[PDB]
RNA sequence: GCAGU
């Protein structure tokens, strides 16, 4: 084969991509119905968990109080009109009535799949179902962490293949009555498990608490969890077939954006993200072909990606739209009048102020590379003509050290008290400067007196006796 | 501060420990306000504050609170300079292979995993699976799988085995492997393997694994899980003044990496299909690999100019990388530059410096002297005073430059005299005034050349400029010990015109009281400068005690030599000026003064010579007119005779007597004969046209023609140009080299017509293009030599060794090319040189051979002196000062600390731009002597040499050889051994076109397996009178006698097998194919006659000799000393075997028989004797004949190139490079040591290890030295900074990283890179202190 | 790129 002959990742993408055959009009229908069957059966699988039923019904009474809108509660009902939802959620309430107490445990096992297939006709939205499935994932984490507590609370104490201890556990679910025959092996594992037989205490009951707050047994809600996993992997399997089949559409779209700032593969990967968004946001009951929907989503994803990550100094998407409108308008104006339009006529073909056009035109430039050769001279570049402006000139460093010396001497020519007042009030020889109150607490003297001391020393140093060297530190 | 630089691989923990935060977003800066964006590539919170002591929200603004992490924005309050030091990092969502440890061959991931690079590139490009753990399954650990094969394995084995793809799989393979276990397993299967190729693969893999286990490295660190981010001030995004920005390509590459990485994290969260996440992992891998090394894997990423982005690896490598462009040479403050002009008024230590250049170069000196002297109250006041250029700052500037040298430099700095110090004399121009005498050192003419001026700031720098580099210390050259501050065109012409004589000149014949009266007469116009006159001359000679003793004598002189005597210092003789002084006579004058009197009189003499030469060339009025180019009046008739001759050769061609080839050759030779005739007639007219009258009688003298006076001086030009001015300019070549058959019969005094001028441009532009294209080759050779030899410093005074090379004069065939004097001058002797009369040591053992000792060596006739060389120095890490010899620039034994390797490399590569792109007849009297002799007498009375490498020298009546010829095997010698000859007579003759096999001893024919028709084809021909026979070819034989080789052997008419005297093995002649025999069975031939006949430069040459490259078809040298026999045949290679009877005999060779072999099956050979002939390979010389043999070979073959162009270079400089070439060794026997057989170790390491082992009784390792090229030896140093700095930075850095290397900064380049004192020169004492106080 | 050495 062609494996190992190329190094271009574009060619490897096209090679791995062309090995998936396209879909017909009816193939997309079949795949979308597989997706829909997976997602509504997994929504029935979380409907097997009746705390979700309680949540549905309490937000249904909040819908009767209109906490949020019905469109992002329900998308409709299969065989928006709100009067279906009210009375047929009341119907589900009567169904919950006939299942709440009709257990008197062999006769209750029909009303639950009757609940499922009367829940069949329900549609659910993504976000509140995301709340429901995060609650279900809390349920999952609790189930798995308790079963793994059972797993590695005993095997960190013992050395034995634990299938002998799982054979007695499944079905008990209430107490340690399955521990009475653990020691009967009399091989030292259940001897060491003696020292564990107590500290499982507040574990082994507490899950069994919520077991009947959600009504159903821990083993059969583990069955519900695995059936949920089967249904959700069934949905995600068919979401994979629809993406991998329409991967040519992403390339056919993304070839129109090629030199607009991103690489080819970056464009097709952002379009792939858009295509996955189109797939999990596509519903086939509108009777429209999937490509016309995925094209909108892929165009959105690719243009948003170019707006976000194609520039070094990133400008927002609104300024990107503004610059694109500006370039289009100036393009048409150049075509109609044969010259580049002035910003004071480009601003009147648009309706923005002229200074806004000026700042937009100042913004739209991309940074030069510092390895740009100057006049095609390769040994030189742009990078070695750019100086460091933040540096200090060593003449200014010498000026600063000389000013430090001169100031130190002309303040050594004073009384130590007032010279330290000046060194203390400015930041001289000290990490911080101090206001008059600070030094008032320090010098044991009221504020305005040491203010007058500072003025005293300043008037003293203004004389041309000592200030002849300092004046040369002033500019001309 | 620090003593070594350790390189290693970076753990992800090490990468997270450097970093000050993770770069989560690709944001560089905000577009409206240019403050840097949070969590971005420029992040003030991560990389530090963008302003000094100011957080980015401005809440904290002063260093009152420094080191404070602000809470409104997380920016520390500290200097902004920390943005040049603070790195960041990127957490890659997928493990990514490092491109350097995947792609720089040999692949370290491939070499470590025992996996081909195609398999690894297929696993980490998601094109195949790989089984990272086999388990209880037939799948092994390196077994790659396709997708469907992996599906089938999952069908058959399930979730038991583990297989993966991508760099996660490679990382799991590098992580799961055990290094010490696999190393010892490879050592086991290397002890049991005899396949040399598998042993090579196994030993390189073993050295890789043991280099991993000895260093702290782990293998899986070669797969990047964390990626470092360079500090943002080193890849800056800076606003240009025009509003636009300017960024480095590193920001684009980092931004690409972060975009693909965040998208990969997105896809991994969205649970995307495997096609998309595989494509994204591939894109992240290729973006990281384009960040590290762009273009190393496939197509280079090009951004927004359609020019490839400069990656991290491109920053540090190449001619524009950090190592060569910013670390080994750099732009420099306190440096100016201007055009150079003559200034002939200067002294040798002075330059002329413009006042406006010296006022800027010395600005802080003037600021400090204005502050000090009270003339300025401040440095701002002094700055304003210098800016206004008051009259007092010029007095200050005269004060600050007084004894302050400056360095003047003319790039290209080909050698160390291209930088010399000078004291500045402030001139008012804008051009530097460079002393004339130093121009030849700089290769500087004043036709627009510019020179840079540098100011030495510190007292050490000023004292080195004054003591080491000042132009008065530089009057000898370091390449050869000859003067380089030497007079030149105007000076030589002035001194030549002054020191000539004319026959009837004005004032001839008078007698003068001395040189002062001669100057009086000349200046008074009472006598001409050439009047032959009698001057009372007082001259002083240095007596044996050392002082100057006088002598006064009337010298027959001219007036001008009397005048010139006034400037000659005292200890020189009058014979030094009593001659017409050309360029060489003046150079000999200066060399004599330097040897006799010393440096301080010589600089004064050189300046005085320059002044008086300039003066009397000015007074000469020496001018070139058009009548100076006298065309010989025989030119037209010589040319007409040659035209008639080529017309007769043309009619001989038209009549078919001669083919166009011989016609072309004869026309060329009868045009070159006419050219030589015209040149001889021109020069005979031009050199002696002065016939002038002495007392009426006409008398010819040497011509005072200006063109001849310039040529004969050596001032400018040679007869090769005078011949084109006044002769003809002869045959020109085509662009390919074939000379055109009709010459330019014109010269430049006459015109060249359109066709002659075009034909001359053919060769003119070829010369110009070679000049413009060989400087880039000689500079590259000089660079390679410098980077091989830089670390050789003279580090000792004596190693006490007794080895050394036997220096002899270079006698190429009939004539000597270098005497013993200029070959041993300056060496130290290695053994006691004794007179030809024995038992009295002429020169003692350890003596430096200065000029007096060489005069003693040529008083007697000693012709071979064993001297000490650096190739035989016992000093490790350097060279003793005795094995080097003299410092050629100073003239005494070399000091400890001299950097002789850089001097040797510059001295070799400086003349690189002056390079390009049968019977013997004894010439003079002497006693012949042959060596390597096996000799008999022929039937007639000749002397017959039955030996291959017998060589015929001419020992003269004193013992020294004056010619050395090569006499072939079987050549008949007319004389004996030790017989006098006549000058020009023939001694030896042979058959040039065929190789004869000669009779060992007189005897009778036996055709042993000489089968007629199977091994013999009978031929017939009329003009021979006797039928001939041929022994058959390989491709003409039937089945048969190629397997049983036909032989012709000796018997008697007795029937007794008479054999060689001394042995009883059967004498044979195994005649090979392509031979001729015209002799029948049973014929009688005596010893000494044939029995059968068998028919048969420039700069790239120096570069090939130093790169030690094997030639096309090298001479096959005999490995060990034994006897010749033959095995298998006709597999393309006849099978030679050389068997010594006195040991383990069989050594067999695979000589391909398309090479004409040069030894018979009967004789005994030694190591080095050529079994076949050809250009010898130097590795074979080093292996079989020794170290001194390849040393002699390389220095002879390099000096052969350098002596054609007339370039003098002392042999020390080539022996230094040879020592640095044979610097490694291979262990053949590991001994009681820590080495392995077949590994290449530093030779000094194994030498000192053997020494310290033998000190404790255990026997050390035994080794075989290696000859590497200058590139392969520069790159194989134990210091990775020098090797990574030289070239191939990527290979050197990956080898050093995976080896966990350490570099102790011991040579010169590693101390120039880090800004330290070099360990040579005035920084040698500092390093001795540093290594004697950091050792204990 | 174009020149100068
Ligand atoms: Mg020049
Ligand atoms: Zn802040
Ligand atoms: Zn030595």
């Amino acid at each position: 084969s062609e494996i190992g002959r190329t190094t271009d990742p574009v060619r490897m993408y096209m090679r791995e991509m062309g090995t998936v055959e396209l879909l017909t009009r009816e193939g997309e229908i079949d795949i979308a119905k597989r997706i829909e069957d997976g997602i509504n059966q997994v929504q029935c699988s979380v409907a097997e968990y009746p705390e979700a039923i309680t949540y549905l019904l309490e937000q249904y009474d909040r819908v009767e109080a209109e906490e949020a809108r019905l469109s992002d509660l329900i998308t409709g009902f299969v065989d928006i009109d709100p009067e279906l939802a009210r009375e047929k959620f009341a119907e589900l309430r009567a169904q919950y009535v006939v299942t709440r107490d009709t257990i008197k445990h062999a006769t209750a096992q029909e009303e639950i799949l009757k609940l499922s297939e009367v829940f069949k006709q329900f549609r659910l939205v993504p976000k509140q179902f995301d709340y429901l499935v995060n609650s279900m994932r809390v349920m999952m984490d609790r189930v798995r962490t308790q079963e793994r507590l059972i797993m590695k609370l005993c095997v960190e104490q013992c050395k034995m293949p634990k299938k002998n201890f799982i054979t007695l556990f499944t079905g008990n679910e209430t107490s340690d009555t399955w521990f009475n025959a653990a020691i009967a092996m009399n091989k030292p594992w259940s001897e060491k498990l003696h020292d564990v037989s107590e500290e499982v205490h507040r574990a082994l009951q507490k899950l069994q608490q919520i077991e009947e707050e959600t009504g159903l047994t821990i083993e059969q809600v583990k069955d519900i969890n695995r059936r949920m996993s089967i249904g959700e992997a069934k949905a995600r399997r068919a979401k994979k077939e629809m993406v991998e089949a329409n991967l040519r559409l992403v390339i056919s779209i993304a070839k129109k954006y090629t030199n607009r700032g991103l690489q080819f593969l970056d464009l097709i990967q952002e379009g792939n993200i858009g295509l996955m968004k189109a797939v999990d946001k596509f519903e086939y009951r509108r009777g429209y072909k999937f490509s016309t929907y995925a094209t909108w989503w892929i165009r959105q994803a690719i243009t948003r990606s170019i707006a976000d990550q194609a520039r070094t100094i990133r400008i927002p998407v609104h300024m990107i739209e503004t610059i694109n409108k500006l370039n289009r308008i100036s393009r048409q104006m150049l075509q109609e009048m044969g010259r580049e339009p002035t910003p004071e006529e480009l601003a009147e073909r648009m309706l923005m102020p002229e200074d806004k056009i000026r700042k937009v035109l100042k913004i739209a430039k991309e940074p030069i590379s510092m390895e740009t050769p100057i006049g095609d001279d390769e040994d030189s570049h742009l990078g070695d003509f750019i100086e460091d402006t933040t540096l200090e000139l060593p003449l200014d460093s010498a000026t600063t050290e000389s000013l430090r010396a001169a100031t130190h001497d002309v303040l050594a020519g004073l009384t130590a008290r007032e010279a330290k007042v000046l060194r203390m009030r400015f930041g001289i020889d000290m990490n911080t400067d101090y206001t008059l109150e600070e030094v008032g607490k320090q010098f044991d003297v009221t504020r305005e007196r040491i203010r007058q001391i500072e003025a005293k020393a300043l008037r003293k140093l203004r004389h041309p006796s000592r200030s002849e060297v300092l004046r040369s530190f002033l500019d001309d | 501060e620090f003593d070594a630089i350790k390189i290693a691989l970076a753990s992800p923990d090490m990468i997270r420990s450097w970093s000050f935060g993770e770069v989560k977003k690709p944001e560089t800066i905000n577009y409206r306000t240019f403050k840097p964006e949070r969590d971005g590539l420029f992040c003030a919170r991560i990389f530090g504050p963008v302003k000094d002591y100011e957080c980015l929200c401005g809440k904290y603004k002063r260093l009152k609170h420094r080191g404070v992490i602000c809470e409104k924005c997380g920016v520390e309050v500290t200097q902004t300079k920390v943005r040049r030091e603070r790195m960041g990092h990127i957490e890659l969502a997928s493990p990514t292979a490092h491109i350097w440890f995947l792609k720089s061959l040999p692949s370290r991931i491939g070499l470590l995993l025992d996996m081909p690079l195609r398999d690894i590139e297929r696993v980490l490009y998601f094109e195949s699976y790989v089984v990272i753990e086999g388990g209880m399954t037939n799948l092994e650990r390196q077994q790659i799988l396709t997708e469907e094969q992996y599906l089938d394995a999952l069908e058959e084995f399930g979730d038991e085995f583990d297989a993966k793809m991508g760099a996660e799989a490679i990382q799991a393979l590098l992580k799961s492997m055990d290094l010490e276990q696999e190393c010892e397993q490879l050592r086991e299967e290397l002890n049991e393997t005899n396949s040399e190729t598998k042993r090579k693969k196994l030993t390189k893999r073993i050295k890789l694994l043991e280099a991993f286990v000895q260093s702290g490295n782990k293998p899986e660190w070669m797969i990047l899980t964390v990626l470092p981010v360079l500090p943002p001030d080193l890849r800056p995004l800076v606003p240009l003044d025009g509003g636009r920005f300017a960024t480095s390509d590193l920001n684009d590459l980092y931004r690409r990496v972060i975009n693909r990485n965040n998208r990969l994290k997105r896809l991994l969260d969205l649970a995307a299909p495997d096609i998309i996440v595989r494509n994204e992992k591939r894109m992240l891998q290729e973006a990281v690999d384009a960040l590290l090394d762009n273009g190393r894997r496939g197509r280079a990423i090009t951004g927004s100019n359609k020019r490839p982005l400069k990656s991290l690896a491109d920053m540090i490598k190449g001619k524009q990388g950090r190592f060569r462009q910013n670390l080994l040479g750099k732009r420099v403050d306190y440096s100016g530059r201007s055009v150079i002009t003559v200034g002939p008024y200067l002294r040798l230590h002075q330059c002329g410096l413009p006042k406006k250049m010296a006022l800027e170069l010395f600005k802080p000196f003037i600021y400090g002297k204005l502050e000090l002297r009270g003339l300025a109250t401040t440095i701002k006041a002094a700055k304003k005073m210098v800016e206004r250029e008051e009259a007092v700052v010029w007095d200050i500037l005269d004060e600050v430059i007084r004894e302050h040298p400056v360095l003047l430099n003319r790039a290209p700095t080909l050698h160390r005299l291209g930088i010399q110090a000078f004291e500045p004399v402030l001139i008012e121009g804008k051009a530097i005034q460079l002393h004339p005498l130093v121009c030849a050192a700089y290769n500087a003419d004043f036709d627009g050349d510019q020179m840079a001026v540098h100011v030495p700031l510190t007292l050490e720098a000023q004292l080195e400029a004054r003591a080491l580099m000042m132009s008065t210390n530089n009057i000898l050259s370091p390449a050869n010990g000859e003067p380089i501050i030497v007079p030149s065109q105007d000076v030589v012409l002035g001194l030549y015109y002054m020191t000539r004589d004319c026959v009837n000149a004005k004032g001839e014949g008078m007698v003068l009281t001395g040189p002062k009266e001669a100057e009086r007469l000349y200046r008074s116009g009472l006598a001409s400068l050439h009047a032959r006159v009698k001057v009372r001359i007082t001259e002083y000679e240095k007596d044996a005690n050392g002082e100057l003793v006088a002598k006064t004598s009337l010298k027959d002189t001219t007036v001008g030599r009397a005048i010139l005597w006034m400037i000659v210092p005292k200890g020189l003789p009058y014979s030094i000026v009593n001659q017409a002084l050309g360029k060489k006579a003046i150079s000999k004058m200066l060399n004599t003064c330097y040897r006799i009197l010393g440096l301080k009189p010589t600089v004064i003499f050189a300046d005085q010579i320059m002044y008086t030469g300039f003066a009397y060339a000015a007074r000469s009025g020496a001018s070139v007119g058009i009548d100076d180019m006298v065309i010989p009046e025989k030119k037209h008739e010589i040319i007409s005779e040659a035209e008639a001759e080529v017309a007769e050769i043309q009619e001989q061609f038209q009549s078919g007597l001669v083919t166009a080839g011989e016609r072309y050759n004869k026309v060329i030779d009868i045009w070159a004969a006419a050219n030589d005739r015209v040149s001889k007639a021109m020069m005979d007219n031009l050199q002696t046209e002065t016939v002038i009258n002495r007392d009426g009688q006409e008398e010819k003298q040497v011509s005072f023609n200006s063109i001849y006076m310039m040529a004969d001086s050596g001032a400018r030009g040679s007869a090769a140009q005078i011949r084109q001015l006044a002769g003809m300019r002869g045959l020109m070549a085509k662009p390919d080299g074939s000379i055109i058959e009709t010459p330019i019969t014109a010269n430049f005094r006459e015109g060249l017509n359109v066709l002659q001028y075009f034909i001359s441009t053919h060769g003119a532009r070829k010369g110009l293009a070679d000049t413009a294209l060989k400087t880039a080759n000689s500079g590259y050779l000089t660079r390679r030599l410098v980077d091989v030899a830089q670390d050789l410093v003279v580090t000792e005074d004596d190693c006490g060794t007794h080895e050394g090379i036997m220096m002899t004069p270079v006698i190429e065939g009939g004539d000597v090319k270098e005497p013993l004097r200029d070959r041993v001058l300056g060496r130290v002797t290695a053994e006691d040189v004794l007179k030809p009369g024995t038992a009295d040591i002429l020169v003692p053992r350890n003596t430096l051979l200065h000029e007096q000792w060489c005069d003693l060596l040529e008083e007697n006739s000693v012709d071979a002196v064993k001297v000490r060389s650096v190739v035989s120095c016992d000093t490790d890490f350097g060279v003793c000062a005795h094995c080097y010899g003299r410092d050629l620039a100073r003239g005494h034994i070399i000091n400890k600390g001299e950097a002789i390797g850089v001097i040797a490399a510059q001295s070799i590569g400086e003349p690189g731009t002056q390079l390009t792109m049968s019977s013997i007849q004894v010439k003079n009297k002497g006693s012949i002597k042959l060596s390597n002799v096996k000799s008999v007498v022929n039937s007639s009375g000749k002397l017959v040499i039955t030996s291959r490498n017998t060589e015929l020298k001419l020992i003269d009546e004193f013992g020294r050889t004056k010619e050395s010829y090569k006499v072939p095997y079987g050549a008949v010698l007319a004389k004996g051994d030790g017989e006098q000859v006549a000058g020009g007579e023939t001694v030896a003759n042979w058959d040039p076109h065929t190789m004869p096999v000669i009779t060992e001893v007189s005897g009778f024919v036996r055709f042993t397996d000489m089968i007629d028709g199977q091994t013999i084809t009978r031929q017939t021909d009329e003009l021979t009178g006797l039928s001939s026979l041929v022994v058959l070819d390989s491709a003409e034989r039937t089945a048969g006698g190629k397997d049983l080789r036909p032989a012709l052997k000796i018997v008697d008419a007795q029937g007794n097998d008479v054999l060689i005297p001394g042995t009883d093995m059967p004498a044979q002649y195994f005649l090979p194919g392509k031979a001729i025999v015209q002799l029948e069975d049973g014929v009688q031939i005596s010893s000494g006659d044939t029995l059968a006949r068998i028919p048969q430069g420039g700069l790239p040459r120096v570069a090939d000799l130093f790169e030690a490259r094997r030639p096309k078809e090298p001479a096959i040298l005999a490995e060990i000393s034994g006897i010749v026999s033959f095995g298998k045949e006709t597999k393309g290679k006849r099978r030679l075997v050389i068997t010594p009877v006195d040991g383990s005999d069989p050594y067999e060779e695979m000589i391909p028989k398309w090479r004409q072999l040069n030894v018979f099956e009967g004789e005994r050979v030694e190591r080095g004797d050529v079994i076949s002939d050809g250009p010898e390979a130097p590795h074979d010389i080093l292996r079989l004949r020794g170290v001194h043999a390849v040393t002699r070979y390389i220095v002879n073959e390099v000096q052969d190139v350098y002596r054609l162009q007339g370039v003098k270079i002392n042999d020390k400089h080539i022996e230094v490079i040879v020592r640095q070439m044979l610097r490694k060794a291979t262990i053949v026997n590991a001994g009681s040591s820590d080495f392995l057989e077949g590994e290449q170790v530093e030779y000094s390491r194994v030498k000192i290890a053997n020494r310290e082992l033998e000190a404790n009784g255990k026997v050390g390792a035994t080794y075989s030295r290696d000859l590497l090229g200058i590139t392969k030896a520069s790159l194989a140093t134990e210091s990775f900074i020098s090797a990574a700095s030289f070239q191939e930075t990527t290979r050197v850095l990956t080898e050093a990283a995976v080896a966990g290397k350490r570099d102790e900064l011991r040579g010169l380049k590693e101390n120039v890179i880090v800004g330290r004192l070099i360990p040579a020169g005035t920084g040698y004492a500092y390093h001795q202190d540093r290594m004697r106080r950091r050792a204990a």
